[PDB]
């Protein structure tokens, strides 16, 4: 997971 | 102003030593990149920036700084690479992914800061 997108490298999604 | 009290070379000697540094950090891309470029609360979509940090910075700006000579100390551009790492610090609160980008690029880099801020302070 992860990716880049929304924040930094954040993006966790889950849902 | 010019020379703080230590000793103080021109911006280009600075660099010697501190892009040298940055750029130990610019090999952890993955974990300098987000740096690389301003920290765009944007991009990011934390609106929260400049409400923790305080002083941004990014390894674009210092990239930049010590490169075009908007320096004169070496320890403000360390002041300024560690207050970037900061931002990744106690604005991801810890537990995230630039965390581990940080943790590197302040790694490495006082690693890199040890022949620099012992050769320019």
């Amino acid at each position: 997971g992860g990716a880049k997108r929304h924040r930094k490298v954040l993006r966790d999604n889950i849902q | 102003g010019s020379h703080m009290r230590k000793k103080i070379f021109k911006p280009e000697e600075l660099r010697q030593a501190l892009m040298p540094t940055l750029e130990a950090l610019y090999r952890q891309d993955p974990e300098s990149l987000p740096f690389r470029q301003p920290v765009d609360p944007q991009l990011l979509g934390i609106p929260d920036y400049f409400d923790i940090v305080k002083n941004p910075m990014d390894l674009s700006t210092i990239k930049r700084k010590l490169d075009t000579g908007q320096y004169q100390e070496p320890w403000q551009y360390v002041d300024d690479v560690w207050l970037m790492f900061n931002n990744a610090w106690l604005y991801n609160r810890k537990t995230s992914r630039v965390y581990k980008f940080c943790s590197k690029l302040a790694e490495v880099f006082e690693q890199e800061i040890d022949p620099v801020m012992q050769s320019l302070g």
